[PDB]
């Protein structure tokens, strides 16, 4: 939607990419039949300009929105609200960057500074494939939805 | 205050007629009698029955220990938790 | 480093004081383990439990024992649940946890402050307590940390059941992320918990519909498959569901006047529970199909407190009513008429009967904030032993469905 | 005598016997268990603003 | 009665059958007998009756008369002649006094709800669901309870919530909210308080993380 | 004959749960009834004969007119159980090696 | 009967997904036990009970799963 403002492929095991640029955060998908999302995420208020995934534990993002927030959106646990809304600043937020052995994130803000946060143990992880397989499956039911409009103009 | 508690629950059931602390020579703190011309005796009479029998115990496999100890005579029944800081009594007649 | 507040000090102290409880009640322990009642070899007809230690603390006497529950490993562990059942008289609740090993002082103990109207151990790791509460809160509680406080709770935010949580459950979650409940309410109906990050978590099982969903106070699963319990109403009836929704009421055993308040499994013969209400009557009765009737009835005085059948064998059951008597059948000796029926308390209606799986004991529990502990005679406890060509649950299916039979084709 | 002796003592002694079977005084309820459930809510610090 | 219903149902020889109408004599007795136990319940726990568990005191008393009356009135259905009529007066004095019951309660729960209606606000509108089963209703019928159990477990809540935030202070920063808390209009304060505490949620945390 | 008898009460107590062993030994520190092998055996008597008349007089000289009928020291182990019997004509301080983790 | 098996041949979301394979498995099971002149009234109301019985799996999984659409446009994905 709109003017996109988030571009990052996924790391840590594989090849899916995010779209986290406009008010509504999904994650996408790389195949010639899978021209649509896979795991949507909410739609927001306060227009969305930027986030990343984390390269040392699969699968969680982290917004930026224009009043400002880290949503530490762990996903393979809830899959409809922020886990954790923290707002830095009141002025609107528009950067983001992550420390290569994750556990330290920054925002610039609308006037002036820079914020180094710091995330804790929250940030490691025990078992890798099963986020794979959830963003693996969670699509073939998108192709599985291409098949049904032919089906239904044939019938 | 969980010691002292502790301290109180035990000195009033229906046998018990005192409680002793002993540290590893001596110095008897912590009695509990409204007197103490018998304290002394306890303090330098038991510990001796205490790591006399950690020599009887330890002596036949020396992964082993003492723990505790019960002596039952007539009319007392002598606990001692003997360990490394101290020597601990509790008299009780059933 | 000061000696007299070493913390090795304070453990060799607790140990000495269980040494020396033990050497104030030698003769109730010595016969909890090692005495048979003489004199039931000679009446075959009867029974008598004889009764054995007694637990009180001073904060209790204003206070009725409102659940109890037995610990999976060790087998000397209690979870007494006091609590307010009147609704004139509604106080704060509160829950001990007792041991064989010492009786006078409870090992651990809380404060809640509302009625702790159910209590459940975990049944694998063998520590976490989950509670319900009068108003709603269920609260879970962790036991070896030594902190007087709760590890997780419930509020209006996550989820609330808003009316009395009469019973809850632990389901075995295998390995996985997360440890599962369920749970029961006067209002609305089953919600399913979870133990995640910091919270506990609602997730909606089924409403019990017929004015208002209908008010609901016990439920039981049936250990041999998972998903398929047994709910009571206060509409009248009992129902049986599965998890899910399933054909809401999978079975509708309706039978009732008023409120019910037990029913119960049997852990042998997997299609037979027994059930029990306010209506001064018990009745055991079968489930495969069975819908439309009761295998059998047995009236009697004042209404029931509880039921339970027997941990070591499914004839032999015990009940427990409203004035003072605990009486206790086996449903093949004597047929409709109580084999042991004994007045253990004197101006206190009893309340809670719970059986315990390995040593042969039995815990009731008054309406005066105690519990007292009896033991049963061995003509309640006669378990046919096995041989070398035979299987021992297939023998006690056997003895209950001749009964069964015998009483079907009897009754009409 | 002898026998008399060793038959009174072998009496009081199966009384002690018992005693320590009925149950066991000595035991320590979790003296060794690991699995800890705690608090692990995610905590968000601001180490130092770089302005 | 079972046993003599099965008896009946075993055998037939007309004299027999001639017999077994006479054993209704002999179950009378006993059926006396529970009529005299049953008698002396009502009377030994009148004014203070004994009543199920969580039960409300008015209209948790009709049910102990009501099983009293239907404890014994179910037998009589199956055992319908001189002393016949000796007991069928005895059970017609037991029955209008379990009906005395089951209307002068009804009628002290009728001036109650004028009462208590302006912690007992349960009573009033808690019965009516008791009542609703067998007898009439009255003025105002629980309509408002889809309500008030909303406002007070919202409202034990925020509340509550003030006391936790205030266990970080160590001020018109309490200021603002002890304003707040003071004033068919309960509605706009739960909001107002709701996003009153939400921003001191934040404020207090902030202090909190860069003064340590 | 009650050699039976005394036989006998040594199956009566070590058919108790866990009885690892019960041995007789006299005043002179010479075992007489034995259960377990030889040395083991020798030095059980010389360590318990020592033990046990320490403990007798430590309770006699504690309190004049009180004596002992009893001792029961603690492993990690195995409870050995002392008994006594102080008399003339015979002292036969039994004692019984013994702990319930077994079987 | 055959109208009730042609809309039956078309047929968090993992314990869902095998929730509705469990759906699958049984109508297969009940009409592969009817694959064998007045008595198939019977059989008929039965499966006219497991028709109606086992449409409520489906309005369950379906309730559970219409909390956690996420947007305006899952619940089309998931309708």
């Amino acid at each position: 939607h709109g003017p996109i403002y988030g571009l990052r492929r996924n790391p840590f095991n594989s090849k899916y990419f995010l779209s986290i640029g406009d008010w509504t955060a999904r994650v996408w998908v790389e195949d010639t039949a899978v021209k649509t999302p896979i795991l949507t995420t909410k739609y927001h208020p306060t227009y969305l300009t930027g986030g990343t995934w984390s390269p040392s534990r699969p699968g969680v993002f982290f917004t930026i929105k224009m009043d400002g927030a880290m949503d530490v959106w762990d996903l393979y646990y809830k899959h409809n609200e922020p886990t954790l809304t923290v707002q830095v600043s009141d002025l609107a937020l528009t950067a983001f960057a992550v420390q290569e052995s994750g556990g330290t994130v920054a925002v610039g803000t609308s006037d002036g500074c820079t914020s180094v946060l710091q995330l804790s143990t929250g940030l490691s992880e025990a078992s890798p494939a099963e986020k794979a397989n959830i963003n693996a499956m969670f699509e073939r039911e998108t192709t599985r939805e291409k098949n049904l409009e032919k089906a239904i103009k044939e019938a | 205050s969980d010691i002292e508690s502790t301290l109180t629950r035990i000195q009033g059931h229906k046998g018990v007629i005192g409680v002793i602390i002993v540290n590893n020579q001596g110095v008897p703190l912590r009695s509990t009698f409204e007197h103490d011309a018998m304290t002394k005796q306890y303090a330098d009479l038991v510990p001796g029955l205490a790591d006399l029998a950690r020599n009887l115990v330890r002596d036949l496999d020396p992964q082993n220990d003492l723990e505790f100890l019960r002596i039952r005579s007539h009319k007392h029944e002598i606990m001692v938790a003997a360990k490394d800081d101290f020597v601990l009594l509790v008299i009780q007649d059933p | 480093v000061p000696t007299l507040q070493s913390p090795t000090l304070m453990h060799s102290l607790g140990t000495l004081d269980r040494m020396v409880n033990q050497n104030m009640y030698e003769e109730v322990a010595m016969d909890f383990k090692y005495w048979d009642d003489a004199s039931d070899a000679f009446r075959p007809g009867e029974g008598s439990l004889l009764p054995l230690w007694r637990f009180v603390s001073d904060k209790s006497k204003r206070r009725q024992v409102t659940s109890v529950c037995w610990n999976p490993l060790y087998d000397d562990m209690f979870a007494v649940g006091y609590g307010s059942y009147e609704f004139l008289k509604q106080a704060s609740g509160l829950i001990n946890i007792y041991s064989l090993k010492n009786p006078s002082h409870p090992e651990y103990t809380f404060h809640t402050e509302s009625g702790v109207m159910c209590v459940h151990f975990h049944p694998e790791f063998a520590n976490l307590l989950a509670v319900g509460c009068y108003d709603g809160s269920v609260l879970v509680y962790d036991v070896r940390l030594k902190k007087d406080e709760p590890i997780y709770q419930a509020s209006v935010r996550t989820g609330k059941l808003n009316d009395p949580v009469w019973q809850i459950y632990w389901q075995p979650d295998d390995a996985q992320k997360s440890l599962q409940f369920v749970s029961i309410s006067s209002d609305g109906a089953v919600n399913l918990w979870t133990l995640t990050k910091s919270e506990l978590i609602p997730e909606c099982l089924m409403k019990l519909r017929v004015a208002a969903g209908g008010c609901c106070m016990d439920f039981c699963k049936m250990p041999g498959q998972e998903s398929i319990y047994l709910v009571g109403t206060e509409e009248g009836a009992i129902h049986r569901c599965s998890k899910a929704y399933s054909s809401q009421y999978l079975s509708t055993y309706v039978s009732h006047h008023l409120a019910v308040y037990a029913v119960h499994w049997n852990n042998i013969h997997p299609s037979m529970f027994l059930s029990a209400s306010c209506r001064l009557d018990h009745q055991a009765v079968g489930l495969c199909h069975d819908p439309k009737r009761a295998v059998m009835n047995f009236d009697l005085n004042d209404s029931i407190g509880d039921v339970s059948w027997a941990a070591l064998q499914p004839t032999v059951f015990a009940a427990v009513t409203d004035d003072g008597r605990v009486h206790v059948f086996d449903l093949a000796q004597n047929k409709l008429l109580p084999l042991c029926s004994q007045k253990v308390v004197k101006k206190a209606k009893l309340t809670k009967l719970v059986f315990n799986p390995k040593h042969p004991i039995v815990l009731v529990g008054d309406d005066k904030g105690c519990v007292t502990s009896l033991k049963l005679s061995p003509n309640l406890r006669i378990t046919s032993k096995p041989e070398k060509g035979q299987k021992f649950e297939d023998l006690e299916v056997a003895k209950l469905d001749g009964v069964v039979e015998i009483a079907r084709k009897s009754d009409a | 005598d002898y026998i008399r002796t060793v038959v009174q003592l072998g009496s009081s002694v199966e009384d002690l016997i018992k005693q320590n079977n009925a149950v066991d005084i000595y035991q320590e309820y979790f003296t060794n268990v690991t699995m800890d459930h705690t608090s692990e809510a995610p905590h968000v610090k601001t180490v130092t603003v770089f302005k | 009665l079972s046993l003599l219903a099965q008896f009946q149902a075993i055998m037939q020889r007309e004299t027999l059958q001639q017999d077994l109408e006479n054993k209704y004599m002999v179950i009378f007795q006993n059926y006396a007998k529970d009529l005299d136990a049953v008698q002396k319940l009502y009377e030994k726990n009148k004014y203070e009756p004994p009543v199920p568990r969580n039960a409300p005191p008015v209209a948790g008393n009709i049910m102990w008369a009501r099983q009293l009356l239907r404890r014994i009135e179910a037998p009589m259905q199956l055992a319908q002649a001189k002393e016949s009529k000796k007991n069928i007066k005895t059970y017609n004095k037991v029955a209008k006094a379990l009906i005395e019951f089951e209307t002068l309660w009804h009628q002290a729960w009728i001036k109650s709800i004028e009462q208590c209606k302006a912690q007992l606000v349960r009573e009033a509108k808690y019965m009516q669901r008791f009542n609703i089963r067998c007898s009439s209703p009255s003025q105002m019928v629980l309509l408002q309870e889809e309500k008030f159990k909303f406002y007070h477990n919202q409202l034990t809540h925020l509340v509550r919530e003030y006391e936790h935030v205030l266990g970080r202070g160590a001020r018109p920063h309490l200021d603002d909210m002890e304003r707040k808390i003071a004033p068919l209009n309960i509605d706009g304060y739960l909001h107002r308080f709701k996003q009153g505490l939400a921003r001191l949620e934040e404020l207090v945390r902030k202090v909190v993380d860069l003064t340590e | 004959v009650d050699i039976a008898a005394v036989d006998e009460t040594f199956k009566r107590l070590q058919s108790h749960k866990g009885v690892l062993g019960i041995i007789v030994i006299n005043a002179e520190g010479i075992a007489i009834r034995t259960t377990f092998d030889n040395d083991l055996t020798v030095q059980y008597a010389a360590l318990v004969s020592h033990f046990t008349v320490k403990a007798r007089s430590a309770v006699r000289k504690l309190d004049g007119d009180n004596d002992l009928k009893f001792l029961r020291i603690r492993s990690k182990k195995h409870e050995i159980m002392i008994a006594p019997e102080f008399e003339r004509s015979h002292e036969y301080y039994l004692v019984v090696v013994q702990d319930p983790s077994r079987e | 009967l055959m109208s009730t098996c042609m809309q039956f041949n078309r047929l968090k979301g993992k314990v869902l997904t095998n929730g509705v394979k469990a759906i699958h498995q049984d109508f297969t099971s009940a009409v592969e036990k009817f694959q064998q002149a007045k008595q198939f009234d019977e059989d008929f109301f039965g499966f006219r009970v497991v028709i109606k019985e086992l449409e409520r799996r489906l309005a369950a999984i379906i309730i559970q799963a219409f909390d956690d659409c996420t947007t305006i446009g899952t619940t089309f994905k998931l309708l």
